[PDB]
């Protein structure tokens, strides 16, 4: 790892700023290219809109971050139910042999960006069932899972750690600096 | 009349692939004599049913040997006499 | 009081159990509440006095909600307070993990020791189950207090040996902390 | 006095023994053997022809109203000629009691359907047969209830494997969830679990 | 060598091939339905080629309560094709899609491992 | 009513520059078989009825009903008191008769 | 005096309770009647419907009554007397009073299953 900085250290270190590309490019146009996916990137991880896809018991978490004490509605996340106005899919349960073409079919009629959140130890590597006749080995070998959220219930504040992660990663998307780079 | 629905069973065996278009006649089997496998009579008795329209059961198609026993039930069904 | 329907027994209760009242003081109040909506004005009023209680909302991360000493969290592996490894490669770890997470590799030391080649827990596979730290006859498998640990990549949850001991190295002062005020228990 | 032993319950003993010897008694075409556990549990030993007949009998009778049926459980033992067993679990709540009626039956040979006399025998024989192959005649429609619509073999014998034969993964050419011989990753470590000593002296000559 | 046991579905091997036959002819019925229905790149020839191929697989069987356990589970699959239970990849597991064909000759089996 | 056609055309201008904006603005992706699918939960896929479309004719009768209640608000002041008075009545106590009527058959 | 409500959804106050419920023994008794008298079944049955055709003709009172049998309330006495009835004319074609039609074979009951002789 890195040893986390100490605060004799940390007081020399100047401010980090919002934007993970600094203010510091050279040409305006790319400068201009940069602040514009900054706004783009600040209104998706404003607003991302999951979808009620609760498979099994982590689902019964994931209402618990609806719940009161935690309150993802705060954090620009609410639930949708149809799949088409909906940015992220949470899978949150055990997936099945029968429920393979479902959940290929559900992510596959949302409109991308897709990025999708795998919520439990049955949805990502397979789990407690992993050696199981009719549950797949993760939900890896369908769907591509960019947050990987680990407890087997995990508590609302990891899985919503998973979320504050998706906002980083969101945060850190590049796609008009790759642009003017392509 | 006896003569169209003859010309009628004629043509849909000639209409199918393994078939050879010699050996066709009326009293002659598919089973021995022909080339035909036992799925493949049952893919003529349904050759009939998609041509003429309407269902055999299969208490009448089991009994069924020759072009000229599938002249002797559809003249009954198509009321030529 | 309207009667009972259903004589209603001792160790029972029963509900809509009540007749339908027919005087006319009690059919006016029940047509009075059809028509000018008073349950549905006590329902708005029940709902609009929740505008002025407190918000539960705990505002996270700079406020975290309240755990417990016997917390499930992330497999770590502890050391002795000489320096030590605690883990013996006694492998009742693996026989007690019920998604066989656990997988244990061991050969003798340069001075002879048990301490293991090879531990690796499938994150992924682990349940949290606990059974780990209780089948463990020295302290070395331990349930952290960590919970933040989602991770961007599928095989990064993958742990090994040295991602266990540096979990044991980081997170020592809250494990000690808990296995002090929970031993007595176990 | 011994406080860590459960003391079983006398008067479940009396009363299913009566009753034990009057169901053997009535139906002496279809019982074999009734025999009243540890644990204080009556179980009926029927022929495969008669679960109609004695399920009905229990269900309709003054003496036992045994219309409750919680559960039908199927269990493979291959050891035996005939290796399936059909367990039905009936509830009293007249009487407040409990019977369990067990049956013999191989893959080939068919069983009598119990949906007549219960209803929950819809689906309860449903899911034996998709987890054992116990084909029950006169069913209304027996289907597969819970494993995939492409899925071939019975899981729960214990001649299938615990991993299954198939697995299923995603196929970006042909756009589809498709299927695909096994192969794990990590293979299920098998503990050899087996008590070299003899601990219940009570159960050595139990099998005459 | 003979024991006398409880008929399923049948009483004779010429009734149970006449259920065979059966279920074959509603088989062949249903393809083009099947064909229409589903989002598969397979065709009805190719679909007609498939079931003759499954039916001469399990040709070689002679017992009556095997071949009408046969029968069942084929009627089954059919319930299953009618009404649209099974997806376009159910349909599709009959034909061994994304799967290497495994070599016969002993030198490819001794290259490759197998 | 010069005016109202200027705004509504406007209005429309608007919309449909704002919809082309927004499907310039919109990330295009690569176009897929199953994307284009009509929603079904899940698994992957209605006839006439006569008791909507009596609804839609009962909703038609009153419709041109209520277009002969609408004149008569102006008409008041400015028509024979007892003819109105007798023609409201009538209008609507038959209404209500056949409303009940129908109601009870 | 007639009870407002059985307490059971689905079923209705009977009207003639004793009635309902002397014709029902009768025909359950003109069922068994037909049966071999060394059946245990038709004894047993014999016993219980004469001992409650007794409690019904001893009681012309509906709670009286339903206190002396002690089964339930008069209704579902009726549901049972239904469904022995129902019982008792399938023991005519069924015929259970007979010997066992499969005996039970070698290995098959006793529980440890792979232990050598
Ligand atoms: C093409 C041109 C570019 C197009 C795209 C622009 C994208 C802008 C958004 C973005 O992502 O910027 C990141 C980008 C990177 O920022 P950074 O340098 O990494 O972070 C700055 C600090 O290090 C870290 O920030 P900070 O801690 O200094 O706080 C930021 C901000 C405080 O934060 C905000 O103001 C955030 C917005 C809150 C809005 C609340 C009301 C909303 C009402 C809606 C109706 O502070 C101030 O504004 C200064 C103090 C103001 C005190 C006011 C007291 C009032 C009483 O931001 C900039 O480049 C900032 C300059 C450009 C933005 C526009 C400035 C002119 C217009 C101002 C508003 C006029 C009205
Ligand atoms: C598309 C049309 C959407 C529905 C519009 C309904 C407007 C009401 C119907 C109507 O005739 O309105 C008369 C009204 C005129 O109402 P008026 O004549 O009673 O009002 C007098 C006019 N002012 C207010 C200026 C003094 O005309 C319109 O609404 C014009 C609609 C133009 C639609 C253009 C797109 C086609
Ligand atoms: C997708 C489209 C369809 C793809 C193919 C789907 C195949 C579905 C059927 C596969 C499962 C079955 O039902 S196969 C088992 C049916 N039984 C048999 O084939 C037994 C064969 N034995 C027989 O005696 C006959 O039925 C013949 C030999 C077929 C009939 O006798 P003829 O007199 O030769
Ligand atoms: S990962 Fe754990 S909590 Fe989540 S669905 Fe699986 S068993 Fe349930
Ligand atoms: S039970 Fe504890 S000491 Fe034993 S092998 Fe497992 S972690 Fe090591
Ligand atoms: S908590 Fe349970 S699942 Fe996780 S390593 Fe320990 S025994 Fe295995």
């Amino acid at each position: 790892q890195q040893t986390l900085p100490v605060a004799e250290v940390a007081q020399n270190l100047p401010k980090k700023g919002y934007s993970p590309f600094g203010t510091k490019q050279s040409s305006v146009a790319e400068w201009s290219l940069a602040r514009l996916d900054d706004l783009l990137n600040w209104g998706r991880k404003g607003s991302i809109w999951p979808l009620t896809f609760g498979l099994a018991c982590c689902a019964v978490e994931m209402m618990h971050i609806a719940a009161p004490r935690y309150d993802m509605d705060r954090y620009g996340v609410v639930f949708r139910a149809s799949p088409r106005q909906a940015d992220v899919i949470i899978v949150a349960g055990t997936l099945t042999n029968k429920m393979a073409p479902a959940l290929r079919k559900v992510y596959d009629q949302m409109p991308e960006p897709r990025w999708v959140i795998s919520m439990g130890s049955c949805a990502n590597g397979g789990g407690y069932y992993h050696y199981s006749y009719s549950v797949v080995r993760g939900c890896d070998r369908i769907i591509p899972v960019d947050i990987y959220v680990p407890g087997c219930p995990p508590t609302a504040e990891a899985l919503m750690y998973g979320v504050l992660q998706l906002q980083k990663k969101v945060k850190r998307m590049k796609t008009l600096q790759m642009w003017y780079r392509k | 009349s006896l003569k169209l629905i003859n010309e009628r069973v004629l043509l849909v065996l000639k209409l199918y692939d393994k078939i050879d278009p010699s050996k066709l006649n009326v009293e002659s089997h598919f089973i021995n004599d022909l080339g035909l496998d036992s799925l493949d009579h049952v893919e003529v008795i349904m050759a009939m049913e998609d041509e003429f329209g309407f269902e055999i059961p299969d208490s009448d198609a089991e009994k069924l040997l020759k072009p000229a026993d599938i002249i002797k039930y559809v003249a009954d069904k198509e009321d030529v006499y | 009081e309207p009667k009972d329907i259903v004589e209603v027994p001792k160790g029972y209760v029963y509900v809509n159990n009540k007749e339908l009242s027919m005087e006319f003081a009690d059919i006016t109040d029940r047509a009075a509440s059809t028509m000018f909506f008073g349950e549905l004005l006590r329902g708005f009023a029940v709902t609009l006095a929740h505008i002025f209680k407190e918000p539960a909302t705990i505002n996270y991360p700079f406020e975290k909600g309240p755990l417990s000493p016997r917390f499930r969290g992330e497999h770590a592996l502890r050391r002795y307070p000489s320096g030590e490894e605690r883990c013996i490669a006694c492998k009742l770890c693996e026989a007690i993990c019920p998604a066989q997470a656990i997988t244990i590799e061991a050969e003798e030391r340069a001075d002879g020791s048990r301490r293991t080649t090879r531990y690796d827990i499938d994150m992924t596979k682990c349940i949290y189950c606990g059974f780990c730290q209780e089948a463990c006859p020295v302290d070395a498998i331990v349930e952290g207090p960590n919970f933040e640990f989602s991770t961007e990549t599928h095989e990064e949850l993958l742990y090994n040996k040295e991602k266990l001991l540096c979990n044991g190295d980081k997170w020592e002062s809250e494990i000690a902390s808990n296995l002090q005020a929970d031993h007595l228990y176990r | 006095d011994k406080p860590t032993v459960r003391q079983p319950d006398a008067v479940a003993r009396s009363h299913l023994s009566d009753f034990g010897r009057y169901v053997a008694e009535c139906l002496p075409k279809y019982v074999q053997k009734v025999q009243l556990t540890a644990g204080d549990e009556l179980e009926v030993l029927i022929a495969p022809e008669g679960v109609v007949p004695v399920l009905q009998f229990l269900k309709d009778h003054h003496q036992a109203q045994f219309t409750n049926l919680v559960d039908i459980a199927g269990v493979d033992v291959p050891c035996r000629k005939n290796r399936f067993e059909v367990v039905y679990n009936l509830l009293s709540l007249r009487y407040n009691s409990r019977i369990r009626v067990k049956t013999y039956t191989d893959e080939l040979t068919p069983l009598d359907s119990a949906c007549e006399v219960h209803k929950a025998a819809n689906w309860y024989e449903r899911e034996i047969w998709d987890m054992y192959g116990v084909f029950f005649a006169n069913h209304p429609d027996l289907r597969r209830i819970l494993t995939d619509y492409g899925f071939e073999g019975h899981p729960q014998r214990r001649d299938f494997p615990l991993s299954g034969y198939v697995e299923l993964r995603y196929d970006d050419e042909k756009k589809r969830v498709v299927c695909e011989p096994l192969e794990l990753a990590q293979e299920f470590r098998k503990f050899d679990l087996s008590a070299p000593w003899e601990q219940f002296p009570n159960f050595r000559n139990a099998n005459p | 060598a003979v024991q006398q046991v409880r008929p399923i579905l049948s009483v004779d091997r010429e009734e149970a091939r006449k259920r065979a036959l059966n279920l074959y002819k509603a088989w062949y019925r249903q393809i083009p339905y099947i064909v229409m229905d589903y989002d598969i790149p397979m065709t009805v020839e190719q679909c007609r080629d498939k079931l003759r191929e499954e039916f001469v697989k399990h040709r070689n069987v002679t017992d009556i309560r095997v071949i009408d356990m046969l029968v069942i589970k084929g009627q089954m699959e059919l319930k299953e094709s009618v009404e649209i239970w099974k997806q376009k990849g159910h349909i599709m597991r009959y034909w061994k899609e994304s799967q290497d064909p495994k070599p016969t000759d002993f030198l490819s089996k001794f290259i490759q491992g197998v | 009513m010069f005016s109202i056609i200027f705004i509504a055309l406007l209005i429309l201008l608007i919309t449909t520059i704002v919809m082309f904006l927004a499907s310039i603005l919109s990330k295009k992706a690569l176009i897929d078989r199953e994307k284009s699918s009509p929603f079904e939960c899940g698994f992957d896929p209605l006839p006439f009825s006569l008791r909507f479309f009596l609804i839609t004719i009962i909703f038609l009768i009153f419709d041109v009903e209520i277009a002969l209640i609408l004149p008569m608000i102006i008409i008041m002041k400015y028509s024979n008191i007892m003819i109105w008075t007798i023609t409201s009545i009538i209008f609507i106590l038959i209404l209500l008769i056949g409303l009940y009527h129908e109601w009870n058959q | 005096i007639i009870k407002a409500s059985t307490g059971l959804t689905g079923l209705a106050v009977s009207t003639n309770p004793h009635h309902t419920l002397s014709a029902l023994y009768g025909k359950i008794l003109r069922a068994v009647s037909k049966m071999p008298q060394d059946a245990s079944y038709r004894k047993y049955t014999e016993q219980l419907v004469k001992q409650r055709a007794d409690s019904v003709a001893q009681h012309k009172d509906i709670t009286a009554l339903e206190k002396a049998v002690g089964c339930g309330q008069v209704e579902e006495l009726i549901v049972q007397a239904e469904n022995e009835l129902i019982l008792a004319r399938k023991m005519l074609g069924w015929k259970p009073w007979e010997k066992l039609v499969q005996a039970a074979p070698a290995k098959q009951w006793d529980w440890p299953p792979a232990q050598i002789m």
